[PDB]
């Protein structure tokens, strides 16, 4: 009975985790949103090293390509290179010069990211009217705005760090939505 | 009950659950030991396998 | 007079932690006993498959060095 | 008149616990084929739920060497890595600049990153308890010193 009970409570714990969710986890603390632990952006009183950000980057990058990838969607403008340390972008318009998401240039890679993003909403949103999503994205400015009217930049350069990490705490929540959407499609079938 | 318990002879209210983390539900004239469970979301990093036995322990 | 209740008793205020250092499943089904040897050099395992099962202490830094069925 | 009653009432006891001791080892036997088909359940959903993660997420392909997540991480098949310690204790003594996005230190940790992150996921789904503590962060941050690395 033991050992029926444990096995059946491994068939719920897994009935109740879809693969995506069980490859990320994502919640935050304060400021910073994070993805399998691994915080996006710094806060201004924490000496965060660029290391951690550019792991957290490799993380969003492949979730957000595996997203994309499991749902079939087709990337219309960059390609996603997911690199545990040193994730870029190459786009299939213009593969002559790229821009790095990594840090230790940058500012038009973190936008281009924000365009997947805004390619993979537009095929989640095309799913069905009840989806949703938190925080606004305008890709042509660069900026995340929220909605429960304040507005900030991904871009890092000519801005501050305070206001930067709180759009990336953004722009992660918004991921976690897409992955409960996802996954919702996909962990009864 | 699969959870081994360390239990202090001479100062039993220093006894504790080796078999598991906090994640656990923490806890006639003869000097009886009571144990009893105390009356106690945020992914704050992942959960953990379950390290102890997940079947009736025989012996230690 | 002299009888010591251990050969090797555990070291002062020692306080088991719950780390766990090896996780072993060599046996087939329930093991009935673990008797560690006075030297505490090996410790055996016995089990309701019909085998019993000899282990190094010190390689528990993991393998059946003997076994017999 | 005593024991009469005793030779009864103790007969009686042999044939109930004798019939009691006939039924726990029927249910035994038949909670025991439930638990194989617990088992082969969780068999089959590990498994299908492996193969999605290795198919969506962590897809490994050999080309010798094998790659993962993509043919733009790889490791070779030999695990002869002493190119990359040797570009490392090189570094490590005369410095040199990461000219290319190919170098090998790049890649390389990259493959051991999203290595380490499936081994843990494999871990939680086969409930498998690893004996070496590890986790995805041992391969990110500065590029691994030689103890630490090996």
């Amino acid at each position: 009975e033991n050992q029926m009970r444990y096995a059946q409570t491994q068939l719920d714990k897994l009935k109740k985790t879809n693969v995506f969710n069980a490859t990320f986890h994502i919640w935050h603390s304060g400021q910073f949103g994070t993805i399998n632990n691994f915080r996006l952006g710094r806060l201004p009183s924490v000496p965060v090293e660029w290391n951690e950000i550019n792991a957290a980057w490799g993380q969003t990058v492949l979730l957000l390509h595996a997203l994309a990838n499991k749902m079939g969607l087709k990337f219309q403008r960059y390609r996603l290179v997911p690199y545990g340390n040193h994730s870029y972008l190459e786009s299939l318009t213009d593969k002559s010069k790229e821009l790095p998401l990594y840090c230790s240039k940058f500012d038009h890679a973190m936008v281009a990211f924000l365009d997947c993003v805004q390619q993979f909403k537009e095929e989640v949103e095309k799913g069905e009217t009840r989806f949703c999503l938190p925080y606004r994205m305008d890709v042509e400015k660069g900026k995340i705005e929220d909605t429960g009217g304040g507005s900030y930049s991904i871009k890092t350069q000519f801005n501050s760090e305070e206001q930067w990490t709180k759009a990336l705490k953004f722009m992660l929540t918004n991921l976690k939505w897409g992955l409960a959407w996802v996954s919702s499609q996909f962990y009864n079938k | 009950d699969m959870k081994i318990r360390f239990w202090d002879l001479a100062y039993p209210e220093r006894s504790y659950v080796v078999a598991g983390s906090t994640s656990s539900p923490s806890v006639e004239g003869t000097e009886v030991v009571q144990e009893i469970q105390n009356k106690q979301t945020p992914r704050r990093g992942p959960e953990s396998l379950p390290v102890g036995h997940h079947d009736i322990i025989t012996d230690v | 007079e002299n009888a010591e209740w251990e050969s090797k008793p555990p070291p002062p205020g020692w306080r088991p932690k719950g780390l766990l250092v090896a996780h072993l499943h060599e046996h087939k089904s329930a093991v009935n006993r673990i008797r560690v040897s006075d030297e505490h050099s090996l410790f055996a395992t016995c089990s309701n498959d019909g085998t019993v099962k000899i282990w190094n202490s010190q390689k528990m830094e993991t393998r059946s060095i003997l076994t017999y069925s | 008149q005593k024991l009469y009653s005793r030779a009864q009432r103790h007969q009686e006891k042999k044939e109930k616990i004798q019939r009691h001791n006939r039924k726990l080892g029927d249910l035994v036997e038949k909670k025991t084929i439930d638990l194989r088909s617990h088992y082969e359940r969780l068999a089959n959903l590990r498994r299908s739920h492996i193969l999605e993660l290795t198919s969506v997420i962590f897809p490994i392909e050999e080309v010798t060497s094998i790659s993962i997540t993509g043919p733009w991480i790889s490791l070779p098949n030999n695990g002869d890595y002493s190119a990359y310690y040797s570009w490392v204790e090189e570094k490590k003594t005369t410095q040199g600049p990461d000219m290319e996005q190919s170098n090998p230190a790049y890649t390389i940790s990259a493959a051991l990153c999203y290595a380490t992150q499936l081994v843990n996921i494999l871990s939680h789904i086969l409930d498998v308890n690893l004996p070496k503590k590890l986790c995805n962060s041992e391969f990110c941050g500065e590029n691994l010193s030689k103890q630490k690395f090996t």
